[PDB]
RNA sequence: UCGGCUCAAGCCGAUGGAAGUUUGAGGCAAUAACAGGUCUGUGAUGCCCUUAGAUGUUCUGGGCCGCACGCGCGCUACACUGACAGAGCCAGCGAGUACUCCCUUGGCCGAGAGGCCCGGGUAAUCUUGUUAAACUCUGUCGUGCUGGGGAUAGAGCAUUGCAAUUAUUGCUCUUCAACGAGGAAUCCCUAGUAAGCGCAAGUCAUCAGCUUGCGUUGAUUACGUCCCUGCCCUUUGUACACACC
């Protein structure tokens, strides 16, 4: 049930070879398959946001949903 | 100038949603058309009908505003149009992503595909049931459709980590074919069975 | 990798997962009020867990936490006065509020005041109604 | 000896009692009528009270 | 063509603004911060740290916006609903020192004046030139 | 001969008399060459009282609201004070009229 | 001389008194723009009556409204259905009725509320709404 | 005015019109009655009783709130369709100054509750634009009975009243229970309606979880029938008339 807070490499390397075939990224798909805590899923979105590599299609201070490129 | 430059884009073309167009419309069946109306297209849902005035003034009535009327329910949420209008707006922007077909192409056979055909009627008997196995109307089944998918997207989404954002998405793509996997869908399938038991 | 996710703070176990402001709160005798400030007294940034800190800020909490006025804060947010005839101020901690419960009952039952002795048979000390409250003996 | 009436009487109820008999309970005041609502209904017509 | 203040979002001007108020950097703060509680009402403090300074913008918008007001009228704008338990809620008033100070501290920045003569306090020549001044240094920055 | 601009107040329960006071007062007063202002129409003042219908609280909870209507119908006028006298003579039962010279 | 046109709406209790003045193509709402007075998902509530005539028949147009009362809701419906009154009253005054008869026939077609109001309120009961209290035994 | 029925009585829809469902909702509302309630509203009232050791009046103190338990009318809740923090910002009906201060602007002091000083209003003029809540935008928290929930109790600071203990109430810190949509049973309701949310008035020196009204946002399904629980007219049966208890 209890997730993990702080992200280590054997959680890094699935994101940089695993995001670019997922079609929706969110919150809840992070803390669903990663088995991560939703406030280092919702750095994960923000630090991966500004690398360049996914776009933002609607934006809110609730949810915030992003697909591929 | 007096217009967004967003909206400009589609304000040289006909008259449709910002998002998404209101062309090619499905060609699947009949006897479920004359009671989904499409012919006037609506840019938001909300809107100050009259149509609580008369019997069938519901069947000249767009579809959009009805499931969102649907959506809220359970006491808590009464009379928040703002809040619901972009939770579906965004469920039809989330179910859009996941097939390139229109959201509302694939939310029209969502609900033409999980409406129940045979229901049972209660006919007393003193104290047994003289279930007759009766047919049912396509107004009646397009409004207990809308009422299914509402009701098991609140009940997938009650405790669960999920949001009710694309927990409503979820269904309209699951419905879309014969997945089986459903709410609405369970509680169809044992409806035309107990009234194929009790024909 | 120094995240230990287990701390002992005076006699009682925190977790490390949540953060450093509500890590305090766990401990009895603190609420998030004086967290809120003692975290934001400390020069601590509230963005990172308990567990993500290093050992030589960790004693300086505890050490405002057991002299409290020392440190320019005022004397009604404390949490003590008129300990006998004449008091100071004082901010008591989790083992001191269970202390500090019992004996303030047997000294007033010394006096013997109506409240201490609706306190010794049990029963509901302040005035309240009862024909549909306290069912339970 | 005439202290037999110290207790003085400006105060909440029974500084105030109704004008036709005397009363204490349930007695209106707002808009200065400070008459009982039973002496008010028979006497209500003429001080020009109506329906509508 | 020029532009005014009616020609930007409040919401984020109001963000442009604490951060033009920034490179200043001079406004008297009586130690207050991180210890009042900015509203009966309110049952936290607020996590962001220029909070007071929002807020003293906050406060010039509306006197920007209205011919004359007073502490009352910003002690009653910010309040809220208070949580007094198992009673329903009400509407209380927020807490009066904070907004009283950091409106009175705006007086001696060249922002705004006194009204003495009907009451209240107004806003000043000089003083809405700053607020016009970045009116054009937002507007066309889109 | 010294102009005041009186004005007069009017207060009553009832509504048809002070509008034939009012009609026959602008009369009396424009064919004596007086600059006159209209008759402004003042809101209605509306009043509510609740009570309980029964005298004694058995049966069922039930409750009816009398009420009450107020008219005012100020007028003015640009006179001096002597003349105002002759002029507000003849008024009947009922309507009550107070003056105020407004110097 | 100037060309201008007065006009009202009403809702519930929101009320929404319009000027139309001879002008240049300019539009502001209650001070503020079109860009800002709405909740953010109904400013498109604001746009159909110009986007379903034209930019182009916008040329020399002014109009300035002043709204109160009601609710948010009530407020932007009341300057929708405003604005088409103060439109034709100027078109049907000022200019040719060729524009003004297919502007009122299009526009009405796509919605009848434009020119006339919604009649709903509240009706009193001495125990709330329509709901009375509970009952003990029925 | 017009369409589709009928000789007639009558019903449904459209155009002008906001409307034609009697436009919507109210006030008043038949004969004969109940061993219904009130002598504790009345200087309305028969008879009986105590009337100076008074059941009259009045002063001090306490009680009507006292608690192993069953029942009713209500309020906050059981969370992500959520909580918390900043910003954006929309009503109506009403009330206010005496032979003593009644609603209260502005200024200063004050964490908060509060304190001091000029001034307006016997009131479409001042309080009051009552810029209320809900709601909207931007962030924090992340399903853990946890930052949902606030019962219980300690310490400190204030206003009201002659008097606050069994604290009248308010404010600050801390204590952090039960409660995962609730059994057999059961109530209300047809469009600005249900529900969600607040405001004004009453009782009031102070206290609303109460009532009477006012406003914001505003829904799923039906436009039927007499099946249960009841009502109306006629025919019919009776050994019932205090009338199927
Ligand atoms: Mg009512
Ligand atoms: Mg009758
Ligand atoms: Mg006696
Ligand atoms: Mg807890
Ligand atoms: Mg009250
Ligand atoms: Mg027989
Ligand atoms: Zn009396």
């Amino acid at each position: 049930a209890q997730h993990s807070v702080i992200l280590d490499k054997a959680t890094s390397d699935k994101l940089y070879k695993d995001v670019q075939s997922y079609r929706l990224v969110t919150v809840a798909t992070l803390v669903d398959r990663l088995k991560i805590n939703g406030a280092l899923a919702r750095k994960c979105l923000k630090d991966l946001e500004e690398k360049g590599l996914i776009r933002q299609v609607v934006g809110h201070s609730k949810m915030k949903i992003y697909t591929r490129a | 100038d007096v217009l967004p430059k967003e909206v400009l884009a589609e304000v040289g073309s006909v008259k449709l949603f910002n998002r998404w167009s209101y062309d090619d419309i499905e060609i699947r069946d009949i006897s479920l058309t004359d009671y989904i109306q499409i012919r006037a297209p609506v840019y938001i849902p909300h809107s100050a009908g009259r149509y609580a005035v008369k019997r069938f003034r519901k069947a000249n009535c767009p579809i959009i505003e009805r499931l969102t009327n649907s959506l809220m329910m359970h006491g808590r949420n009464n009379g928040k149009k703002l809040m619901a209008v972009r939770i579906v707006a965004h469920a039809f922007e989330i179910i859009h992503l996941m097939t390139d077909q229109n959201p509302i192409q694939v939310a029209v056979d969502a609900i033409v595909n999980c409406g129940p055909r045979e229901d049972s009627t209660r006919i007393g008997s003193a104290g047994t049931v003289r279930r007759q196995a009766v047919d049912v109307s396509p107004l009646r089944r397009v409004n207990q459709a809308i009422a299914l998918l509402t009701t098991g997207a609140r009940e997938a989404a009650f405790r669960n980590v999920k949001t009710i954002a694309e927990c409503l998405a979820e269904e309209l793509i699951n419905a879309a074919k014969g997945s089986s996997n459903s709410y609405a869908i369970k509680k169809k399938d044992e409806l035309e069975r107990v009234a194929k038991s009790n024909r | 990798t120094n995240f230990n996710h287990i701390l002992r703070l005076l006699n009682t176990n925190v977790d490390g997962k949540q953060k450093v402001v509500y890590a305090l709160t766990q401990i009895k005798g603190v609420g998030r009020r004086y967290s809120n400030l003692v975290c934001k007294k400390a020069d601590v940034d509230l963005k990172k867990r308990a567990g993500e800190l290093t050992s030589e800020e960790l004693e300086r909490l505890v050490t405002i936490i057991q002299n409290p006025l020392a440190y320019k804060i005022p004397t009604w947010f404390l949490n003590r006065q008129r300990d006998i005839v004449d008091g100071k101020d004082s901010q008591i901690l989790a083992n001191g509020v269970d202390s500090k419960l019992r004996e303030d009952l047997e000294r007033l039952k010394k006096i013997r005041a109506h409240r201490g002795l609706r306190h010794y048979w049990g029963l509901r000390v302040r005035g309240q109604h009862t024909k549909t409250t306290g069912r339970r003996g | 000896e005439s202290v037999w009436n110290s207790r003085p009487r400006t105060y909440g109820k029974g500084s105030r009692a109704c004008r036709v008999c005397t009363h204490q309970a349930g007695l209106i005041r707002k808009y200065g009528l400070n008459i009982c609502r039973q002496c008010f209904r028979e006497k209500a017509a003429d001080i020009g009270f109506v329906k509508y | 063509g020029g532009v005014t203040v009616r020609d930007v979002d409040a919401h984020k001007f109001v963000a442009a603004y604490a951060a033009f108020l920034k490179r200043q950097g001079k406004l008297p703060v009586p130690g207050w911060v991180d210890t009042v509680k900015t509203g009966n009402a309110k049952e936290l403090p607020p996590q962001d740290i220029d909070w007071w300074y929002i807020r003293a913008a906050s406060v010039a918008r509306h006197v920007y916006l209205r011919k004359t007001v007073g502490v009352g009228r910003l002690r009653k704008v910010h309040g809220s609903a208070k949580n007094r338990g198992t009673r329903p809620s009400h509407h209380v008033d927020a807490s009066g020192s904070v907004d009283r100070k950091i409106m009175q501290a705006l007086e001696k920045i060249q922002v705004l004046e006194k009204d003495e003569e009907r009451g209240g306090r107004r806003i000043t020549q000089q003083g809405q030139r700053d607020l016009d001044r970045i009116a054009q240094t937002v507007a066309e920055a889109d | 001969p010294k102009v005041h601009k009186i004005r007069i107040t009017l207060t009553s329960r009832k509504v048809q008399s002070l509008e034939k006071v009012c009609q026959e007062l602008i009369e009396r007063a424009k064919n004596k060459d007086l600059r006159v202002k209209g008759p402004v129409r003042m809101p209605t003042k509306t009043l509510k009282i609740t009570t309980r219908k029964t005298p004694c609280g058995e049966g069922s909870k039930t409750w009816d609201a009398y009420e009450m209507r107020i008219h005012k119908r100020l007028i003015d006028l640009t006179a001096p004070t002597e003349i105002v006298k002759q002029i507000i003579i003849n008024i009947e039962a009922g309507v009550e009229v107070e003056v105020t010279i407004a110097a | 001389s100037v060309q201008a046109v007065q006009v009202f709406g009403k809702k519930k209790n929101a009320t929404a008194v319009a000027r139309c003045v001879q002008g240049k193509g300019l539009i502001k709402v209650n001070g503020k723009p079109l860009k800002l007075f709405a909740p953010e998902i109904l400013r498109a509530k604001l746009y159909e009556p110009i986007l379903i005539l034209g930019t182009d028949k916008f040329a020399d147009v002014d109009i300035r409204i002043r709204v109160a009362g009601g609710g948010h809701t009530s407020q932007v419906y009341a300057v929708r259905q405003a604005i088409a009154k103060s439109i034709v009253a100027y078109y049907a005054k000022y200019v040719d009725e060729h524009s003004k008869n297919l502007l009122k026939q299009e526009l009405i077609q796509f919605d009848r509320s434009l020119l006339v109001a919604d009649p709903r309120r509240c009706e009193p009961k001495k125990f709330g709404g329509r709901g009375a209290r509970a009952r003990f035994q029925k």
